[PDB]
């Protein structure tokens, strides 16, 4: 891997660095690392593709090193360096595909392509110069058994749920209590509903809880904590839970009470936060509990005392909502978001050549199956394949 | 009771009208001048299959006969899994037949009141004395914590504050909070302390005729027309019976099985 | 535009307002006032024809196009009713006793049917599904029906004996029949005096509004017995003098044309 | 990466760009009635909002196909991206918050206005089509969450108001047999492009290029000119983005990147 994103960024700085008219000074430990790597490969076979609809294609390396004489580069130069560093862009990014399109379940970490293990040989590591990159660099660390960081903007970690429970039903769904739910990506937005609005809690009322299990731990959390879910704030027919019949939610605002963020990690509160919205910060948690409250107002106006009657029937149901939207985080583990575009392009290169789906990931890539079973095995074919796709995108 | 979670995904089942259909029975209560305008002795069987066109077994939908308002609102045993009562308009009823719909478009937890012996109040909004029987008069004398009246004495009756005369069926609400003295006729009435836990979904009511009158709450801030509150204009009777028949996914529909375990022990028309 | 049930029609979300088009529709539309004849009885002035039209070209109409059309009562205006006005406005009185009727009118008037003709002696009928419905008028109109089964037969009733039929109209002047679908019906009416059609409920009539004079929501024009629905065109006034009902009608002529959609 | 891509398309070499929630739809906030008439009271149709990299369409049947065959209203919405995006990560959930509180909506003429009730159902048979140059190339059905559109220049959102064939009391009253409909059946539909690579110059929510551009025009008072809509708007430039509009903007683009290395 270290070789892989060496030899790529070699020859990224040499598409860069390697251009009409600049001074050799500029360069020149450039060429000696581009030679080096030239001398390394030179004599050597490679073999990728042959899974899925990738071709195979054979590789072999027999070229001469660049000038070190000039002191300003022509023409002449640059087209002599652009050939070889086309034909070693061609395999890298080859080598890159046959990489990301294979997994493996015991040892998903280790080279799954020929050409790449042969390319983690001792011979090879002459290649090897500066790995700056943050996957490259958390791939490193890893192999050194460091403690990692990904930063997410936006970080997918809530696999996509839209579900209810329902605490207080009957057949005819006319006096519903309970909640209902979407995580999808990095928000969460809930809603307690009581169509009696409280009427008959002990002290007017309705405690509402909401847990939400990340599969991984995040650090450094920043958050959004407003306090209405616009997405639970419109009537909807909803199916049932068997989904035999549907019933119905008439929703009415009102501000939720007593509202209390709490971050947990294994089981202990780490943040908390009362009556607190906008921007508060989740040093270190895997789990968040919501708790929120819907308090009967013991003043109404003519029309809001009309919206909620003694009894029966309750056509205005009281609802409370929270939203909760993660914008930035650190993970120890590679996860999607929403800045970055390794997952789209492992995604892309399996789905262009067809590649069967294989024991380790879920068919198509789909993250939320991916996040919802996010296993060790898993995750080191995750990180192998996302370090192959940012080395790619170096390039292509 | 435990927590239904549910997935909003989920895919709709199939109509289950049918099934529900064939496997329950719906009673219809009418008048017996409906009976006698018809004037036909194999109407019941008629009926019986047009219903049968509309899906329902034979021998599921039950006929039942009330002779009016008053009389029927004496103990109604409501006996299929769904019950339609076609209850005919009177302007001079207007309260009546709503408390009849307050008996049978609700759930009702009563106790006896043996109001010869102890002193009762009604304790929330919810608790009422519902009175049946031939004849229901009720007179009533607010009490207070000394054991006074309130324009009212306990040694004589006539003193007592009229509420209900003459009554197949009444229910008495009063102020919470206080105790009532109580002078009903045990021999042609029966007065229970009662709640009204919620909505009978498996009753619906339909009004033959007339306007919106019906208040099946004492709050005089609410006037519900729940689903299952019906009003159908009409000129002859056995168009009210065609539309009963032709529409009866829409009443059903409106209706939901009764849910309710109930302590007693009644007979129902049940498959 | 029109009924573009056909094609798609596109809009956007800025499209400026136009200004208001209540002074050109006025002044492009023929306006029709039905009411009955009580009301020109207790109206002695014989020219109150023309006060109400120069009333209403004070409220912006053309001194051609507002008319008045009378009506004995409620079950004579249930004959075969003409509405032949851009805006139709029925000023309809309340009675207790004729609820059905008062509803069987309005549900013809405030809907639209298409209906086909109907042969009682020649053929059996049926009725599709909740739109259709019998609509049967004239002079008096006495209808029995006997449903028959899968065999023809009848049920509750012989084909040959009439009188085994089962009543569902007795001298009435308009009436809906509402039967239970997809069953035969042999069908006996009063032919020389009563013309019956098999109607499907189109949709609702928006050029037609009728006020309710005096009384209370009576109007049922859906023969589910589940719903009783109250259009913004079906309206209700308290009355005691039918000068004020006119005069009431004409002042807020902009609130009742706004409630109506123009002939198309 | 600006350099980088100058330099590739002097050579014709496929160029990248890779955008944060590229602004890649002109904001249109339009509908279609497939079924309406002039008192506008029983309509079917869709209504969209295609802005920046957020499309929000929401199909309504105010009978709630109660008439339709198979009790199944089938609605389609059409995205026409005026350049192709590849290795997209696109977001999709059920519902379109913009289109499910009622709203008075002006005629399409602009004659008059109607009303709009709407009560939100699930979509039904959800079907999204990323498509290029007419041929299919990436499918979900009925997936919701994170979905890849590794290469596509249109994108065919197809999903169905299904009546739910069982309601209970309260649910049944909301939808009659037949008119007046006072509760009209919407199902939702949003799709945001979180990230994407464009061949093309694209304004996008984390980049300054496209503001810092209209800055500097703005700020000394250019006048317009023949290439780009005045003020560099983005709608009128992204809806007629034409090759000589794409060069020129891929010029100004780049020499504002090179300008803020040092402003
Ligand atoms: C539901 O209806 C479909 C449509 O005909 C039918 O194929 C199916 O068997 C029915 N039952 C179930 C359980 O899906
Ligand atoms: C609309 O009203 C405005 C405001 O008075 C007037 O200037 C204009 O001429 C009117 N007509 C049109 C077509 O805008
Ligand atoms: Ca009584
Ligand atoms: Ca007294
Ligand atoms: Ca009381
Ligand atoms: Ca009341
Ligand atoms: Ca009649
Ligand atoms: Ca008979
Ligand atoms: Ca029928
Ligand atoms: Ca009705
Ligand atoms: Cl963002
Ligand atoms: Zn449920
Ligand atoms: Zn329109
Ligand atoms: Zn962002």
């Amino acid at each position: 891997m270290d070789v892989l994103y060496s030899l790529s960024k070699t020859l990224k700085d040499a598409r860069d660095k390697i251009v009409e008219g600049t001074l050799y000074s500029n360069v020149s430990d450039l060429i000696q690392q581009f030679n080096q790597m030239i001398i390394t490969m030179n004599g050597n076979e490679f073999q990728t593709g042959g899974i899925g609809n990738l071709p195979i294609r054979n590789w072999n390396f027999d070229f001469g090193l660049l000038g070190t004489t000039l002191l300003n580069l022509d023409a002449n130069y640059v087209e002599t360096a652009r050939n070889t560093i086309d034909y070693f862009v061609d395999f890298v990014d080859n080598v890159c595909m046959d990489e990301m399109v294979r997994e493996s379940q015991r040892n998903g970490i280790a080279p799954q392509s020929d050409s790449l293990r042969k390319l983690s040989g001792i011979k090879f590591k002459r290649i090897n110069f500066d790995n700056s990159s943050e996957y490259i660099e958390n791939w490193n660390l890893q192999n050194r058994r460091q403690r990692t960081g990904f930063t997410f903007h936006k970080p997918n970690i809530f696999p996509y749920s839209a579900s209810f429970t329902l605490n207080r039903s009957q057949p005819a769904h006319d006096n519903l209590m309970g909640t209902m739910w979407l995580n999808a990506g990095s928000e969460i937005q809930v809603a307690g509903f009581d169509y009696s609005c409280a009427i008959n809690a002990p002290a007017n009322i309705q405690q509402f809880e909401h847990i939400v299990q990340l599969r991984r731990v995040l650090t450094t959390a920043t958050i959004t904590l407003l306090p209405d879910a616009e997405r639970f704030s419109f009537p909807r027919v909803i199916n049932s839970a068997d989904g035999a019949t549907t019933w119905y939610f008439n929703p009415v605002i009102l501000r939720p009470n007593n509202v209390e963020v709490e971050f947990l990690l294994n089981g202990q509160i780490i943040n908390t936060y009362q009556a607190r919205f906008g921007t508060i910060i989740a040093r270190n948690f895997d789990t968040i509990r919501l708790s929120f409250q819907l308090m009967r107002p013991p003043n109404m106006t003519p029309a809001v005392a009309a919206l909620f009657p003694n009894a029966q029937p309750f056509e205005h149901h009281a609802t409370v909502g929270l939203t909760l939207r993660i914008e930035s985080a650190v993970c120890e583990s590679v996860l999607a978001d929403a800045s970055k575009t390794m997952l789209a392009n492992v995604t892309s290169v399996r789905q262009e050549y067809a590649i069967p789906v294989g024991p380790v990931f879920p068919p198509g890539m789909n993250w939320t199956d991916l996040i919802t079973n996010y296993s060790p095995s898993r995750e080191d074919n995750l990180q192998r394949v996302f370090t192959v796709a940012s080395i790619r995108s170096m390039l292509v | 009771n435990l927590p239904i979670t549910g997935s909003m995904d989920t895919a709709y089942a199939n109509s289950t009208q049918e099934e529900t259909f064939l496997t329950s029975t719906l009673c219809l209560y009418y008048p017996t001048e409906a009976a006698t305008e018809i004037n036909d002795n194999s109407w019941k069987d008629t009926l019986s299959q047009l219903f049968l066109t509309k899906g329902w077994p034979t021998g599921s939908v039950y006929f039942k006969e009330y002779t009016d308002i008053a009389s029927f609102s004496v103990d109604p045993q409501l006996y299929c899994d769904y019950n339609v009562v076609l209850m005919k308009y009177d302007a001079t009823l207007q309260l009546d037949m709503s408390e009849l719909a307050d008996l049978i478009l609700n759930e009702w937890l009563c106790n006896p009141m043996d109001i010869t012996l102890y002193y009762y109040q009604q304790t929330d909004e919810a608790n009422k004395w519902i009175s049946m029987g031939s004849s229901c008069t009720i007179k009533v004398c607010p009490l207070n914590t000394q054991t006074l009246g309130i324009g009212c004495l306990t040694t004589d009756t006539a003193t007592f504050e009229e509420v209900a005369t003459a009554e197949k069926l009444v229910i008495t609400d009063v102020v919470d909070g206080v105790n009532h003295k109580l002078d009903v006729t045990t021999a042609t009435c029966t007065i229970r302390n009662c709640k009204k836990l919620g909505p009978r979904e498996n009753v619906a009511v339909i009004q033959v005729g007339g306007s919106d009158v019906l208040d099946i709450t004492a709050d005089p801030t609410t006037a519900p027309q729940t689903e299952r509150m019906m009003r159908i204009n009409w000129k002859k009777w056995w168009q009210v019976f065609y539309t009963v028949v032709d529409y009866v996914n829409q009443i059903i529909q409106a209706m939901s099985k009764r849910s309710r375990s109930l302590n007693s022990a009644a007979f129902y028309y049940r498959i």
